[PDB]
């Protein structure tokens, strides 16, 4: 694993094109995440 | 150390969740390659998580970021997808759940999307699709992802396409 960028603790990735998606996050150390919850689910086929 | 709670579609608990999984699906600009193609989810199940050693860990790591950035933590709820969530649901996160070829390096990777992280259910860039047909855009198969519990920091800002 790398490390946070120095005086970080995580990288925030800033859409700059496309206009309508949201952030992706990383983080360097597992112990900065918790797994709350477990969703279970299918895609659901468009009408 | 790990137990599942299911929770009722009535708690709303439940319901805030699903809201947040459906509300953050979107457009991708694979045409679907990845994640299939989809608007919208059918949601099983919602497991609470449970393991005390795994959250005293994170929580011990909350603090330590707390205190190195005006105490705060600077929390957020993101999601992940990954073939290792049931590693990661006894096992907590580790360098084994990196993403190696990652644009921002080696480390792991969250979502505001839902969609973008159903990308990675079946592995990078949708892996082979689901193992029982192959498909990435399987409507049968059970997918999981995990809606967590994520301590930012300070945040490098990387602006990026
Ligand atoms: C270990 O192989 C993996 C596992 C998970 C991911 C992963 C899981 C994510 O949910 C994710 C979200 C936004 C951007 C990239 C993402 O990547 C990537 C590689
Ligand atoms: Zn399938």
């Amino acid at each position: 694993m790398a490390h946070s960028p120095p005086g970080h603790h995580s990288v925030t990735g800033r859409p700059s094109v496309n206009g309508l998606a949201l952030a992706e996050y990383v983080i360097y150390r597992g112990e900065q995440a918790y797994p709350e919850y477990l969703i279970t689910y299918q895609i659901m086929r468009p009408e | 150390g790990t137990i599942l709670i299911d929770l009722s579609p009535d708690d709303k608990e439940f319901q805030s969740v699903e809201e947040e999984m459906q509300s953050t699906v979107r457009e991708h600009r694979d045409g679907g390659h990845a994640g299939g193609i989809f608007n919208r989810y059918n949601i099983l199940k919602i497991q609470k998580v449970c393991n005390k050693k795994l959250w005293e860990r994170y929580t011990h790591r909350r603090k330590e970021v707390s205190e190195e950035n005006h105490n705060h933590a600077n929390e957020r709820m993101l999601f992940h997808g990954s073939p290792f969530v049931n590693a990661i649901i006894h096992k907590g996160f580790d360098e084994r759940h990196a993403y190696i070829g990652g644009m921002f390096g080696a480390g792991i990777y969250f979502a505001e999307n839902s969609s973008k992280s159903n990308q990675y259910v079946y592995g990078i860039g949708g892996g082979t699709g689901c193992p029982v047909h192959k498909d990435r855009s399987c409507y049968i198969c059970h997918r999981q992802l995990l809606f967590c519990r994520v301590t930012l920091g300070k945040s490098f800002l990387q602006f990026s396409a």
